[PDB]
């Protein structure tokens, strides 16, 4: 199975430029081309290791290389003159070989490299009760979260109790405030007469920030 | 240069249905047309290459037909598993350019959300800050509207909202808003209501607390 | 990062039009 193994996720200011890698796993890169596509689906621009030959889109002309290691099959994608606009989850490809057929498919994928580009510094988050009360209740079941907010970059691990609650939790997509900071809530539906009786804990991770924070959520 | 089209951008279906999806190119374009798969959080997949060609361990229930201009792509019996996002991609000129994607979700009946408000923490409030979340809870359809009234004065410009995929125990979705208020804001005003509108409600529905 | 950009030579189809 040839599969392809990226680097890390990246945060980048605007106007600097950012280098992702790929690595070819169980396989070499023999006669195979291989694209950067991020994600709306975009194709950047691929390279062919064997000839050091690159293509690329005209949309990033004067912005994008590529390089190969043919030693460590490894290939690499330069995209400079950042902008915000350039955060993107970036995947690399390999095209179908053309030796079989020219009409080509992305055969294998790359899990995808998260490049965050922003003017922000790296920030953990506050983490507040959404505690619940009588305007959280709709007989039997009483609502409660947390309110996690203005952190960068994502992303952001919710559990409650330490894993132990799953059932009736929803934690939401994040939204980016104007502030350029992250907020998410994560919410979980209990059994009211649950309250008195049993601790609700929300675990909230942020690693790029080394936050880790545990909050009750108590009822007043 | 090449313009990849998909109809529609959202179908809802159920699991054994047959559906066929469309994708239209600017240009001619022969059979230089694939289809992918994607699953939230993972890297898409393809299923037909060369518009009709099934790649191994596709099940045969997908089939992919078109040369020129016109493509489809039919599931003929969805499984559970095939409720994703759709893509299709030419690879007949550069740039290589793919379709705006189609979204297959499930079909349920009609479920009103419950709905909750939660007021500004005392650790929030401390820091200078207040802010006010309201949560939808498991509706359906996935449109709702959510509008904020500080004293009765509908807000607008100050809160966000998300919403969840949908969620695969009972086809619903989940909608969380939160309204930012300065403390010194938050302070002036009394009522904090969320009105929430949705096909399930025969009228809007409001939740509302006292400052 | 430095391999040469050519768009001349289509790095998806050259192994088909190679033979």
């Amino acid at each position: 199975q040839v599969q392809l193994v990226q680097s890390g996720s990246e945060v980048k200011k605007p106007g600097s430029s950012v280098k992702v890698s790929c690595k070819a796993s169980g396989g070499t890169f023999s006669t195979y081309t291989f694209s950067w596509v991020r994600q709306g689906l975009e194709w950047l621009g691929g390279i062919l290791p064997l000839l050091n030959i690159a293509n690329y889109a005209q949309k990033f002309q004067g912005r994008v290389k590529f390089a190969a290691d043919k030693s460590t099959n490894m290939a690499y994608m330069e995209l400079s003159g950042l902008r915000s606009d350039d955060t993107a989850v970036y995947y690399c490809a390999r095209h179908s070989n053309s030796w079989f057929s020219p009409k080509w498919y992305f055969d294998v994928w790359g899990r995808g490299t998260l490049v965050t580009v922003s003017s922000a510094s790296t920030k953990g988050p506050s983490v507040f009760p959404l505690a619940p009360s009588s305007k959280s209740t709709s007989g039997g079941t009483a609502a409660l979260g947390c309110l996690v907010k203005d952190y960068f970059p994502e992303p952001v691990t919710v559990s409650w109790n330490s894993g132990a609650l799953t059932s009736g939790v929803h934690t939401f997509p994040a939204v980016l405030q104007s502030s350029g900071l992250y907020s998410l809530s994560s919410v979980v539906t209990v059994p009211s007469s649950s309250l008195g009786t049993q601790t609700y804990i929300c675990n909230v991770n942020h690693k790029p920030s080394n936050t880790k924070v545990d909050k009750k959520v108590e009822p007043k | 240069d090449i313009q990849m089209t998909q109809s529609p951008s959202s179908l809802s279906a159920s699991v054994g249905d047959k559906v066929t999806l469309t994708c239209r190119s600017s240009q001619s374009i022969s059979n230089y047309l694939n289809w992918y798969q994607q699953t939230p959080g993972k890297a898409p997949k393809v299923l037909i290459y060369a518009a009709s060609s099934l790649q191994s361990g596709v099940p045969s229930r997908f089939s992919g037909g078109g040369s020129g201009t016109d493509f489809t792509l039919s599931i003929s019996g969805l499984q559970p598993e095939d409720f994703a996002t759709y893509f299709c991609q030419q690879s007949y000129s550069s740039p290589y350019t793919f379709g705006q994607g189609t979204m297959l979700e499930m079909k349920r009946t009609v479920a009103a959300p419950s709905v909750f408000i939660f007021p500004p923490s005392d650790e929030q409030l401390k820091s200078g800050t207040a802010s006010v979340v309201c949560l939808l809870n498991n509706f359906y359809p996935r449109e709702a509207k959510v509008q904020w009234k500080v004293d009765n004065a509908l807000q607008s410009g100050n809160s966000q909202e998300s919403v969840t995929e949908q969620d695969s125990k009972d086809s619903t979705y989940s909608l969380s808003s939160t309204l930012t208020l300065s403390k010194a804001d938050y302070e002036k005003h009394k009522v904090y209501a969320c009105e929430v509108t949705h096909q399930g409600l025969s009228s809007p529905v409001t939740k509302s607390f006292n400052r | 990062k430095w391999a040469s950009l050519w768009n001349w030579f289509d790095i998806t189809k050259w192994l088909w039009y190679i033979k």
